[PDB]
């Protein structure tokens, strides 16, 4: 059930590999403009596909 | 915060708690009440090599 | 046993110098008092226990004593910076943790004042350690110091225990020249 | 994923080598989280060494403990490794005292062998205790339970 649960959100945003679960939470803040901005711009240009 | 609604007391944390003392083996009662009985067997038979019969009462000759 | 060797004279009569009474006696008289105190302290907590028929592993355990309808604090109310989630995510299971170990330890302080007053109230007859008999004139033999290793042999068979059957040899080669009578 | 491809008892590495892999890909030494995870794995690696040393008294020095932890022996193998080294102890136990140093010794260890020979003198804490083994199976299934809750949330 936990690889089901990762497979449904890889298959529709697989740019999610891209960031380790160790670090995830260390890339948060209380405000979404407060969060880190070491993955923002590598999420967004994955997310665009391999053109 | 998913891991806000799991327990926050932790597997390590129930295992020392649970298993908070060693237990006591049925066979360690054994082990130490025979060796210090065959020092009782040592002291007092009138059989053993060593016997403590002839320390306290020396002789009669 | 070797003696150290002085050679050296009284001079005045002196004392026969009585020594002090030693307290040996009354501790091992309070050691073993205080052993039986703890094993009717134990019998206590067992009796308690079957009473409410609790389970044993319950209170052990301390995830029974954690309040999961905890108002769990957000941490999008809490200002917080980039590294600084991770670091209030601890420190909201540790205050969590520490209330259900200090639930589980408010739970046995509560239990212990219950069975010390059960423990008080209660006469206790339990069986002595075998230890050979033995009197001071007398001499132990090995007829009893063989039947007291046969109270410690009997106490390492459990108090249920499964009937695992050994097939003994009377009945394994008569199955077996059986076997070879029809050519198997 | 990585190390979380497998399951808890599914990997080749011993349970106490799992739990380290996944401590450390799950959380940062910073966390909480890794310190109990890492305390966990040393509990489970002293379960594996008394695991060990209940059992190479049987399979000898390379236990293969792996096998005996996703696996453990059932109450019917249990008989039949102590049938098995059955000759071998007796044996032991009649040189044994035979090189005692007392008539006394030597009884003790005929008696201490004839008890322990005995498959019927295994004590199973499933029969002793079954209420307390049905807590320690419900302890690790609500460990279970508590990370299935979170992916019916999710």
């Amino acid at each position: 059930r936990l690889l089901k649960l990762w497979a449904k959100r890889l298959l529709v945003s697989p740019e999610l590999a891209i960031v380790p679960l160790n670090e995830f939470d260390a890339q948060l803040a209380s405000k979404f403009e407060g969060i880190s901005p070491k993955y923002q711009e590598l999420l967004s240009a994955v997310a665009q596909g391999n053109k | 915060d998913r891991v806000l609604s799991l327990p926050a007391v932790s597997k390590n944390q129930v295992l020392e708690n649970v298993f908070h003392t060693a237990p006591k083996a049925p066979v360690e009662h054994l082990e130490k009440m025979v060796s210090a009985n065959s020092k009782v067997y040592d002291a007092l038979n009138l059989q053993s090599k060593r016997v403590l019969i002839w320390q306290v009462k020396p002789a009669l000759f | 046993y070797l003696a150290p060797l002085r050679s050296d004279f009284t001079e005045e009569i002196t004392a026969p110098k009585v020594a002090s009474a030693s307290n040996l006696v009354n501790e091992w008289n309070n050691k073993k008092q205080a052993t039986e105190n703890l094993m009717k302290l134990l019998q206590a907590y067992k009796d308690i226990g079957d009473a409410k028929s609790e389970p044993l592993l319950k209170n052990h355990n301390p995830r029974t004593f954690e309040d999961r309808d905890y108002p769990v604090p957000d941490f999008r109310t809490q200002n917080l910076k980039a590294g600084d989630v991770p670091k209030f995510f601890d420190t909201v299971i540790s205050t969590r943790a520490s209330a259900a170990i200090a639930s589980k330890d408010k739970f046995w302080a509560g239990r212990k004042t219950e069975a010390e007053a059960a423990s008080a109230k209660a006469s206790a007859a339990f069986p002595r350690v075998a230890v050979p008999e033995w009197k001071k004139g007398k001499t132990v033999s090995i007829e009893n110091l063989n039947t007291v290793t046969d109270k410690y042999a009997a106490a390492l068979v459990p108090k249920r225990k499964l009937a695992l059957p050994v097939l003994p040899e009377g009945v394994k080669k008569a199955v077996e020249d059986f076997a070879a009578s029809v050519g198997q | 994923l990585g190390p979380q491809m497998e399951a808890l008892g599914a990997s080749d590495l011993l349970l106490s080598e799992q739990i380290r892999v996944i401590t450390e890909h799950r959380y940062t030494p910073d966390r909480l989280q890794y310190k109990e995870g890492m305390k966990l794995a040393d509990k489970i690696a002293a379960q594996e060494a008394a695991l060990k040393e209940e059992l190479k008294v049987i399979y000898g020095d390379n236990v293969d403990v792996k096998h005996f932890q996703a696996s453990p022996r059932t109450p019917v193998q249990q008989l039949f490794d102590s049938l098995k080294n059955a000759a071998a102890n007796k044996e032991r136990a009649a040189k044994e005292a035979a090189a005692a140093a007392s008539p006394y010794l030597a009884y003790a260890v005929t008696k201490k062998q004839e008890v322990q020979a005995d498959p019927s003198n295994i004590p199973f804490d499933e029969v002793l205790y079954p209420q307390l083994s049905e807590e320690l199976l419900e302890l690790e299934l609500s460990d279970i339970r508590e990370d299935e809750i979170a992916l019916e949330k999710a």
